[PDB]
RNA sequence: AAGAACCUUACCAAAUCUUGACACUAGAGAUAGCAGGUGGU
RNA sequence: GUUGGGCACUCUAAGUUGAUAAACGAGGAAGGUGGGGAUGACGUCAAAUCAUCAUGCCCCUAUGAUUUGGGCUACACACGUGCUACAAUGGACAAUACAAAGGGCAGCCGCGAGGUGCAAAUCCCAAAAGUUGUUCUCAGUUCGGAUUGUAGUCUGCAACUCGACUACAUGAAGCUGGAAUCGCUAGUAAUCGUAGAUCAGCAUGCUACGGUGAAUACGU
């Protein structure tokens, strides 16, 4: 994301509805999980390192 | 003086008690005919008394849960055959030949990513 | 095409590097963890750090640092680890306790071998020679197998390619095999070079 | 539609412009960006140069427009063709 | 009656901690054995690729294992179990 | 399939007429897994048959099926620039399949309002050697005997 | 027979037959036959003269047929006369409720013109 | 794109800023009394 | 089962088992890698991604930054993927059964949308198809609910462009679809509901869950 875009999302908005989420690692605005605050891409990379506790590849 | 058997079919579990009697079946304190929708289901679950030649010899008290009426009716059949093994282990030969001692291992298949269902693929167009 | 060897084995035969539990502060603790891991990577980039483990309990953070050169992390008289612990307590406002664990045989550690190759590539060393030397060293130290790969503009070529070498067995489909894996990047005048190392100890 | 319990929404800055001209005869055009303001009964007789995205277009308010949004009379898309 | 609840992401560390609480209570006084509560499984389905190819996904899970321990007729026990420190991945709720 | 033949699934006899053929008929009637509707149609149709004919419904139904089941069929074949409809003998299990399929398919095309009415009239018709399903069998034999010279192909 | 100026079908039950009046749907027909105490299952050819009179008096209290058509047409005319966004869509023959017109606007537009 | 009314948002118009967003009154508000770039390959 | 009482049965979840010179009936829950998943070799497409991120070179310090409003939702058309239908194996009305998997902290009187105990095996979100009856009677209709008018509810600073839902009214095309073309081998296809992520509000999409539940495979 653009640096101004990341900065603007971190500022307090004039209205509560203007608040939106970005990935806290890379700033991506799309596909951001609430539990981890990571986009789907960063979640995959960090889960591969074993750095997200309890998270592993699922099969059933 | 009763015999117990646990029957499973799909996601249904039946706890089956056999007491001597005239051939009544009660399912969750209801008559089997007021509990199941079809008579073909009733004939399916009375199979163990057929191959064993014990119709009208026991009463069935059933505590069943999970699944639908077909899975429950067939979990009761599995439970009755298992309970009949307790009454007389010599029933095993006739029950096994009829396939009534098998736990039907067929369960709902999981959906797969990319598919519309377990196996159903999306409509394809080479264009 | 080929799955990350670590990610496939995480939670199966490989343990998590983050050992803590949370429910509603999960995101806040996860990003304090990532804040710490980025700080340690930058502050100890010359100290041959293989990996960092983080344990949390009772407003305390226990950080284990597995390092090839533990005397640089601790410092002469414990002074370098006291300085790093003081800076971690400022990034965190929690009570951090740091443990240092020496890893003997740095030539059997995928991360250290990968970063050594990346450092040599930045010094214009032969992308073939660095891979072959690393493989010979690991196998002499009893490695069951090793695989190396350098990808990119090798030697400043205009067309990027991948050159890989191997020795021994590296059974990437065997789930119970503990395969050490790492990727590192060399910053050359021609752009990024990717270094991947697979090591199978046994 | 907006909940009746919340009343009809008008931007406060625009409403003060209308009330400032209340009790006059030489009404002057009110320039506004508030397409989302409901037209109130006291808007009748007034002209509103309403922003359509690139220019303020005049919207003269008659009684039959009361209760509509100001934006409903300043079209934002241009189409005359295929 | 002391009600102790254990939650962990790994079942091996939760059986180790559950046994330790059970021994500690019985080394002090009557404990109802570790009751295994149902595991919570949360699944995350992400797109594997970074830009397209929606039909290729990767699935991840987080499993929360749960244990319940009841201690009856304790007052050394309440301090004995309180003094215990469990592994880092286990969180314990003592409803003493 | 290429590997070989696959085992077939048995069915239970129906509770009323103790007939496996009747159960297979209900499955042909059934749509979208709705078995209760299919059973209701079949048993209502058999009541209509038993009183519009004066006989047992099952006995009429076996007569009707015997008049629909074909003995010879035609198979497509590519023979060096000329497609040849080779006549073959229908195996006993396929005879029952076609008998039940044609009975239901041509009962669905009739003009009676309810399916129980349509099925009962198809059964009564096929038991008198008439109706759409009997005609379809006749046209299959008429296509086969017109090609009995081609029996030498395989 | 003739209720609001329209000859409702004679062979049907009253609840259904009343819906052949412009302005009366299923729910209105039910309430009209509750107000005017007529059973819903009566065929309108079997309605007594008294029952038919009670229906016509309750129906008289509803805006139906040409009075309802005039009101609806006046509303559309007002939207077009003030040149609102909806009034413009009404005159152009396009959907007025924010539906997409790139595809699937055939009801308002008519058959395709390839 | 696993969530376009504002925000997102990049695109357009207008009103504004030039070590820069980041390292009670007036006004539609924003506002007054070396970095950056979702620019190209 | 709302509790006194018990851990019998069920269940929950840790451990432990769980049956082919090669190969080609008994016993057993299961017979031949049992069903499914994860796992995708050397390489090909200079295949996709400089817009997740990073980065060599080209490229200005206005292609950088802020806000309000508009647009991304346009509309003669063409194509792909879906949803709802064309009805009697059905529509409407009434009564009455049977799931699984998940989520939850400031979160889980009005005809109506709606308004005014539980941090979890505890409380909440929360089955339909089905079965039994009554009615409709083959009609573009008691099928269909597109479109449009009016009046509302809720979220949100704000539903004009451009939200969702509700009530009354309106009642379009559509009566099984040319050439051609797609999926599926069994708890599958078909069909019926349920849950989750994203998310103030917005799902006919995606991912996941169970209920009912087939036909056929002679052969290459
Ligand atoms: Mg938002
Ligand atoms: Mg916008
Ligand atoms: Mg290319
Ligand atoms: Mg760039
Ligand atoms: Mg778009
Ligand atoms: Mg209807
Ligand atoms: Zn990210």
């Amino acid at each position: 994301a653009k640096t101004s875009m990341v900065a603007k999302q971190q500022k307090k908005q004039k209205y509560a509805v203007r608040e939106y989420t970005r990935c806290e690692r890379c700033g991506r605005p799309h596909s951001v999980y609430r539990k981890f605050k990571l986009c789907r891409i960063c979640f995959r990379e960090l889960a591969y390192k074993g750095q997200i506790p309890g998270v592993r590849k699922a099969s059933w | 003086v009763e015999y117990r058997g646990t029957g499973r079919r799909k996601n249904s579990v039946a706890r089956v008690r056999l007491v001597p009697g005239e051939g009544n079946i009660t399912v969750n304190n209801r008559d089997v005919r007021e509990y199941l929708p079809f008579e073909s289901l009733i004939l399916d679950l009375n199979q163990p008394f057929d191959v064993t030649e014990t119709k009208g010899n026991y009463d069935v008290l059933v505590n069943v849960h999970g699944g639908g009426f077909t899975g429950q009716a067939q979990a009761i059949r599995h439970g009755i055959a298992r309970a009949l093994l307790e009454a007389d282990p010599e029933y095993r030969g006739s029950l096994k030949r009829a396939g009534l001692l098998t736990r039907d291992p067929r369960m709902k298949e999981r959906k797969k990513p990319g598919l519309k269902a377990a196996r159903r693929s999306p409509q394809f167009s080479k264009r | 095409q080929k799955i990350n060897p670590i990610g496939l084995r995480v939670g199966i035969i490989r343990d998590w590097e983050a050992k803590w539990y949370a429910e509603k502060d999960f995101a806040s603790l996860l990003h304090e963890d990532l804040k710490i891991r980025k700080f340690i990577d930058n502050e100890l980039k010359e100290a041959s750090v293989s990996h960092v483990e983080i344990e949390r309990a009772a407003n305390r953070i226990n950080i284990a640092i597995h390092t090839g050169k533990p005397g640089m992390v601790i410092g002469k008289g414990g002074s370098e680890i006291e300085k790093l612990r003081n800076k971690l307590n400022a990034l965190t406002d929690k009570k951090v306790h740091i443990n240092v664990i020496e890893i003997k045989k740095v030539d059997l550690d995928a991360r250290l071998v990968a970063e050594n190759i990346a450092r040599q590539l930045e010094n214009r060393a032969s992308f073939r020679r660095v891979q072959k030397q690393a493989i010979t060293r690991a196998m002499k130290l009893g490695a069951k197998g090793i695989k190396t790969q350098v990808s990119g503009r090798l030697g400043g070529a205009d067309i990027a390619r991948a050159e890989q070498y191997s020795e021994g067995t590296v059974p990437l489909h065997t789930l119970r095999a503990d395969i050490d894996y790492a990727h590192a990047e060399a910053d050359t005048t021609y752009g990024k070079l990717g270094v991947k190392v697979w090591i199978y100890r046994g | 539609a907006r909940s009746i319990k919340k009343g009809p929404f008008v931007d406060e800055h625009l409403m003060k412009k209308v009330e400032a001209q209340e009790g006059s005869e030489k009404k002057q055009v009110i320039k506004t960006w508030s397409r989302r303001s409901t037209i109130f009964p006291n808007f009748i007789g007034h002209t509103f140069a309403v922003y359509d995205g690139r220019k303020h277009v005049p919207v003269y308010v008659t009684e039959d427009m009361v209760g509509h949004k100001l934006g409903e009379f300043a079209p934002t898309r241009t189409f005359k063709g295929h | 009656k002391i009600r102790i609840r254990l939650k962990a992401y790994d079942h091996r560390v939760i059986d180790q901690s559950a046994e330790k609480i059970v021994e500690t209570a019985k080394r002090s006084a009557d404990v109802s054995g570790p009751i295994p509560l149902p595991t919570e499984k949360s699944v995350y389905t992400i797109i594997r690729a970074v830009h397209k190819y929606k039909d290729s996904r990767e699935q991840f899970e987080q499993r929360t294992h749960k244990r319940l321990i009841d201690i009856v007729n304790p007052p050394k026990t309440v301090d004995a179990l309180m003094g215990l420190n469990l592994p880092s991945g286990v969180d314990i709720e003592i409803k003493l | 399939p290429r590997k070989g033949s696959v085992p077939k699934r048995d069915v239970l006899p129906d509770p009323i007429h103790n007939s496996k053929l009747v159960t297979k008929l209900i499955n042909k009637i059934m749509l979208d897994g709705k078995r209760g509707t299919a059973q209701r149609i079949l048993y209502s149709a058999f009541d209509l048959v038993e009183q519009r004919s004066g006989r047992d419904a099952l006995e009429v139904f076996e007569e009707a099926i015997n008049n629909i089941m074909p003995v010879l069929e035609v198979k497509a074949r590519r023979v060096g620039g000329s497609n040849y409809q080779v006549p073959v003998e229908v195996r006993p299990e396929r005879r029952t399949t076609l008998g039940l399929r044609w009975l239901v398919n041509y009962a669905r095309l009739r003009g009676e309002k309810t399916m129980e009415d349509r099925l009962a009239n198809e059964i009564l018709d096929a038991a008198n050697n008439t109706g759409g399903a009997v005609k379809k069998r006749e046209d299959t034999h008429k296509m086969a005997e017109a090609n009995k010279a081609f029996a030498h192909y395989r | 027979a003739r209720i609001a100026g329209v000859d409702i079908p004679r062979e049907k039950r009253v609840v259904i037959s009343l819906t052949y009046i412009y302005g009366i749907g299923t729910s209105t027909a039910q309430k009209i036959l509750e107000e005017a105490n007529v059973s819903a299952d009566t065929r309108v050819k079997d309605l007594t003269d008294d029952e038919l009179g009670r229906i016509r008096e309750v129906v008289d209290g509803y805006k139906v047929e040409g009075d309802l058509r005039r009101e609806t047409n006046l509303n559309i005319k007002r939207l077009m006369e003030i040149s609102s966004y909806r009034g413009i869509r009404h005159r152009r023959g396009l959907p007025v409720r924010g539906q997409k017109t790139k595809n699937n606007a055939r009801t308002r537009k008519g058959p395709v013109k390839t």
